């Protein structure tokens, strides 16, 4: 196969191989023909243990015409075995390049029958489109596209499918036309890159992890594809640099730093838009600040921190307090921010929540509104933002009392009355110092 | 190995890279027409 040497491939070989039917026993059984079945033989000798050269034909359509799950199973462990062998597999690379029907044949058995038969059929598959003369896009998105490796791809449990699978998508990325293929099946099973990214930050995992950062790296070096997933998952960026603050592997730091640069490189479109927001939402600038400060051992994974470093400290030159404030804003999560508390950085902000008929203020007040909706729950992290609301919310009322009568027309003040019998104990506090501020001496 | 690996990532990004720079060549023929 093309990445054999992947422990999760070598278990699907093995399991193809556990089905093993007899080239013989399938000719009795009215399942191939005489001269089938002994290049099937042939091909057993040569590769499971002469070469079938020619003679791989004939072993194909027995396998065709055997349609039982065993006799399947066992034509593609010797697919993978020969794959795997440096004599054969290149025979049937450069026949199926010189004939497309044979590559046709070879992409429809990829993906189909038996787990482990499908499987070892992809990495043969695979292995065949490897060689540029037998690569072809076509075959890897009809391959793709199949039910058996979108069904690999998100089977949690089954750990090894999902890593084999990101490894043969990571390798058929290095083909533009198959990089392309393979942005479109991400675009289609962004789901399952998400979950791995998630037990990542949160071995067959860690394999798992890797080749999905790598196939993520991959889309992402194409700006287009890159500009697409940024907009694609805006907690895309937070999650990998947790994946990497989380693992201390040299390799999969790099790949989350590289596809972490990749995404705000210049190449992509709106960059500088881009750089700004992770910054701002996903606090790229002080998790880079720690990585530059940690040692890390490989040179190429330190340079790529220090250049991501470097960039992130640009991004927040031109980036302000108020622009943080903005985001969390947006974002409507707030856990008591240093602005906050920061009677400066009120004062000279109280005019920009005025402006633009207190737009910021309003903005507050729907937050509000909507944190006492979901006051029910009462969550930790509710409660807090609330709490960072009812305490914004009593700064702009001290200065510039002009939003005062703009909250109390939109119900500003009810919300704050209704917060004063909030259970929580620092709700009903922060709700009674709004009052006290509002009318209270 | 992982060398290997990181250096055909290394070359798939130069391709990219080099995409990229096409894209910038292919810039100036729109401004040349």
């Amino acid at each position: 196969k093309i990445l054999m040497d992947s422990t999760h491939f070598n278990e699907i070989r093995s399991i193809i191989r556990s089905r093993s039917v007899a080239w013989d026993a399938l000719a009795r059984s009215e399942e191939l023909s005489e001269i089938d079945a002994s290049t099937a033989k042939a091909l057993e000798s040569i590769l499971v243990k002469k070469v079938n050269g020619k003679t791989l034909i004939p072993l194909i359509h027995l396998l065709s015409t055997s349609d039982n799950e065993d006799c399947k199973k066992s034509v593609q462990n010797l697919i993978a075995e020969l794959l795997s062998s440096d004599k054969y597999g290149d025979d049937t690379v450069k026949f199926f390049q010189e004939d497309p029907k044979q590559l046709e044949q070879l992409f429809d058995v990829s993906l189909k029958g038996d787990f482990q038969t499908v499987l070892i059929s992809g990495f043969n598959v695979v292995s065949l489109l490897v060689q540029n003369g037998l690569h072809n896009v076509k075959l890897v998105e009809k391959l793709l596209k199949n039910n058996n490796l979108i069904n690999i791809l998100q089977n949690i449990e089954q750990m090894d499918t999902c890593y084999v699978c990101i490894r043969l998508l990571q390798e058929l990325a290095v083909i533009p036309e198959y990089r392309d293929v393979i942005w479109l099946h991400e675009k289609k099973f962004m789901p399952t890159l998400f979950k791995i990214l998630q037990r990542a930050t949160d071995h067959l995992g860690i394999q798992l992890q890797y080749h999905s950062l790598l196939l993520i790296w991959l889309l992402t070096f194409n700006p287009v594809f890159a500009n697409e997933l940024v907009q694609k998952y805006l907690s895309d960026f937070l999650d990998l640099l947790k994946l990497v603050k989380i693992t201390i592997k040299e390799k999969v730091s790099r790949l989350c730093i590289s596809i972490i640069l990749q995404c705000c490189s210049t190449r992509v479109k709106q960059h500088k838009k881009v750089i700004k927001q992770l910054l701002l939402l996903g606090n790229a600038l002080p998790t880079v600040q720690s990585l530059s400060e940690r040692k890390y051992s490989d040179e190429e994974l330190r340079q790529d921190i220090s250049n991501l470093k470097e960039i992130l400290e640009n991004e927040y030159q031109e980036l302000t307090s108020f622009d943080e404030y903005v985001a969390e804003l947006d974002s409507k999560l707030l856990c008591w921010s240093p602005p906050h508390v920061d009677n400066g950085f009120w004062s000279d902000n109280i005019d920009e929540f005025k402006k633009d008929n207190y737009k910021i203020f309003r903005q507050l007040i729907e937050l509000l509104q909507a944190k006492v909706r979901n006051g029910d729950v009462n969550a930790k992290q509710e409660k807090i933002i609330i709490q960072v609301a009812l305490n914004d919310i009593t700064h702009v009322v001290e200065l510039l009392p002009e939003s005062i009568d703009v909250l109390d027309k939109t119900g500003g003040k009810a919300d704050i009355m209704e917060l004063l019998n909030h259970s929580d104990s620092r709700v009903k506090y922060e709700a009674l110092k709004a009052t006290q501020a509002i009318i209270g001496y | 190995e992982a060398e290997e690996k990181a250096k055909e990532i290394q070359l798939k990004a130069d391709q990219e890279y080099e995409i990229e720079k096409t894209n910038i060549v292919r810039n100036e023929t729109n401004n040349i027409d």
